[PDB]
């Protein structure tokens, strides 16, 4: 399976403290809920990402199921195009995907 | 961490 | 479960040739016959690893097994310290990993 995503980074700092954590958590939950209620996925990133991808509306293209860091394959398990998914914490922060397109 | 690190890898 | 790897890219392009094909695993293959042997893996990075990561010795730092992708996942769940894993082949080449550590 391939699956084409968008991605959104809320970043973390290395050992944050519980403030940290919630706060991440409750912007990372305020962009799901924006998202799924019909907001431009890519403007979201564009103003929100502190991923490289961001300035491109978050677009990572094509990508192997395999190959996704497996927090991410894990919670794709059933998505379906236009799925807004997460948020799904890492070392890095809080992420949010969206997907574009399936194969 | 390494989450995006190998996952940008992979970017096409 | 945490990990700290090096990690080094031999690269393949998106439909190569099967003489491409054989020229990046011979060297993945060199490689990881050379870093077994206990050669310096990150200055093995620095000289041959195609990705982001090489000129700091292809240093991944830490992070959890879900966090690998899948195509690490498996084999990296049996290995130890000091291992030398792969050639493991993915759609954009073959990688070479090391098991700098494990917490």
């Amino acid at each position: 399976t391939e699956l084409n995503l968008s991605h959104i980074l809320i970043p973390l700092p290395e050992n944050p403290t519980s403030d940290q954590v919630n706060e991440a958590e409750s912007q990372a939950r305020a962009i799901v809920d924006q998202a799924r209620n019909g907001a431009d996925f890519g403007k979201l990133a564009i103003a929100h990402s502190a991923d490289q991808q961001a300035l491109n509306g978050g677009q990572m293209g094509w990508g192997r199921i395999q190959e996704l860091p497996g927090i991410f394959a894990q919670a794709l398990s059933t998505a379906k195009k236009g799925d807004i998914v997460g948020p799904i914490r890492s070392g890095v922060g809080f992420h949010i995907l969206k997907v574009n397109d399936l194969r | 961490n390494f989450t995006l690190k190998f996952w940008d890898i992979f970017r096409k």
